[PDB]
């Protein structure tokens, strides 16, 4: 099983900065992708970024290309997102997705965390 | 047993090669990736273990059938003295390359990056029932010099990690080079069946008739899938 | 280790008949009267050359353009013999004619890379 835990967030002002950052424990036989979704109130889940296992490809939202940041240590345990020049549309429950399968047999699940809250706000 | 016609056998050894090429090209662009990434994060480690113990028991019916006077008398003791080996060059060289392109990504596992990827122990518990199992064999078989026998439960063991292999997997260019190695490899057998009138290579080699099937069977379900059925 | 034993050369004249033999035997994982059966021929400083095969099962027999209709080749699977007539014989049909065999591809003896050879049997043509 995989167990992911988020740190970071609470608030920010419109321009400023916050960092986020996710435990990975537990272990797959295949690591898929590594990402950030979020939920605004009553909304839906947006993929805020992704990294490719395969490749090291690191993919964005097109609302966040060039103010988000997603990244990671060495040996996949930590996965982070630095948040830049805050939006008051950047408020939501932000959740660390892992992507990986169990075993052969059972194909890739997805695997995301409790979350942590970000609000921007004047 | 000789070759009788001159065309047949050309066209046995051109299907034969191209089976080989088809099944065998596929090795390297993942190989060629985790060395310049210096790493196997991606990679399913159940699949590599799978893949050595399936490569490793078709190596050992395809080299010793093919090269042991021994193994081979017990063949035509069995199928008959006028049969043709059902073994071809082009058999014993897709699997020794098979195990070396295995034992190459294991030995990149070991070295490289692995990130938070580890063996599943349903895939453990897999390949240790099917080794005690091929180990029960070898002492069964090693008094009596039963080689023949032995060798049928190793591509009997291919069989089975050949389902494995696809089973749970039910990107073109890929399934195509699948399927052309399983068509030519299946088409190898024919030719040499019409041109001995004979069916049993068929059973003397029931290992490359189903590893055939099972993937021409297999990549027709997924080509059917993924244009006809769904997208 | 399989000997082919030529037989039946000798001096013809030009347009008469000569009839070669050659008897197979040795030990064997398979038996010989599953191996490719043929006939080659040499000219003093020049490479062997491919006359005349036969398949095991006897259906496909195969030909040089230079012997094509001349000679016919046959064999007799329970004598592990291989038989060449030689008819409408010319002057240039004169060199050593070997018997050769092969356990396991026609391609190989059609070749001339065939595993075993006999010690030949010299063919004279007359005019």
């Amino acid at each position: 099983q995989v167990q992911l835990v988020e740190s970071g967030g609470g608030s920010a002002q419109p321009g400023g900065s916050l960092r986020l950052s996710c435990a990975v424990s537990g272990s797959v036989s295949e690591l898929n992708t590594m990402g950030w979704f979020r939920q605004a109130p009553g909304k839906q889940r947006e993929l805020v970024a992704r990294i490719t296992a395969t490749s090291d490809a690191t993919n964005y939202a097109d609302s966040v290309k060039g103010r988000f940041t997603i990244s990671r240590d060495n040996g996949w345990n930590t996965v982070y997102l630095q948040s830049n020049s805050l939006k008051p549309e950047d408020s939501a429950v932000y959740y660390c997705n892992v992507e990986g399968a169990p075993s052969w047999f059972s194909g890739i699940r997805s695997y995301w965390g409790q979350g942590t809250q970000v609000t921007v706000s004047s | 047993a000789s070759w009788n016609s001159i065309p047949l056998e050309i066209s046995y050894e051109i299907v034969g090669w191209i089976a080989f090429a088809s099944w065998s090209i596929s090795f390297y662009p993942q190989l060629i990736l985790n060395f310049r990434r210096r790493s196997v994060v991606g990679l399913n480690f159940d699949f590599v273990m799978l893949n050595l113990t399936k490569h490793s028991s078709y190596m050992i019916y395809n080299v010793c059938l093919y090269f042991s006077p021994v193994i081979q008398k017990q063949y035509f003791d069995t199928y008959g003295d006028k049969e043709m080996i059902p073994v071809a060059a082009n058999d014993v060289a897709f699997s020794i390359h098979a195990v070396v392109m295995t034992a190459v990504t294991l030995f990149q596992i070991f070295i490289y990056e692995r990130g938070p990827q580890k063996v599943s122990r349903l895939a453990i518990g897999i390949v240790v029932v099917v080794w005690g199992f091929a180990a029960i064999c070898f002492f069964i078989a090693l008094p009596t010099h039963s080689w023949l026998w032995l060798i049928s439960i190793f591509n009997s063991i291919q069989v089975f990690m050949t389902c494995v292999k696809y089973i749970p997997q039910a990107s073109i260019g890929n399934i195509l080079l699948d399927f052309t190695g399983g068509l030519a490899n299946y088409l190898q057998m024919v030719i040499q069946s019409i041109d001995q009138n004979s069916w049993k290579n068929f059973y003397g080699n029931m290992g490359k008739t189903l590893l055939s099937l099972i993937s021409i069977f297999f990549d027709i379900l997924f080509m059917f899938q993924h244009y006809v059925l769904y997208p | 280790q399989v000997q082919l034993v030529e037989s039946g050369g000798g001096l013809v004249q030009a347009g008469g008949s000569l009839r070669l033999s050659c008897a197979a035997s040795g030990r064997t994982i398979t038996p010989i009267s599953t191996y490719v059966m043929g006939w080659f021929r040499q000219d003093p400083g020049k490479e062997r050359e491919f006359v005349a095969s036969i398949s095991w099962n006897g259906a496909n027999t195969y030909y040089a353009d230079s012997v094509k209709g001349r000679f016919t080749i046959s064999r007799d699977n329970a004598k592990n013999t291989v038989y060449l007539q030689m008819n409408s014989l010319k002057p240039e049909d004169t060199a050593v004619y070997y018997c050769a065999a092969d356990p396991e591809s026609h391609v190989r003896l059609r070749l001339g890379v065939g595993a075993y050879w006999g010690r030949g049997t010299q063919v004279t043509v007359s005019s």
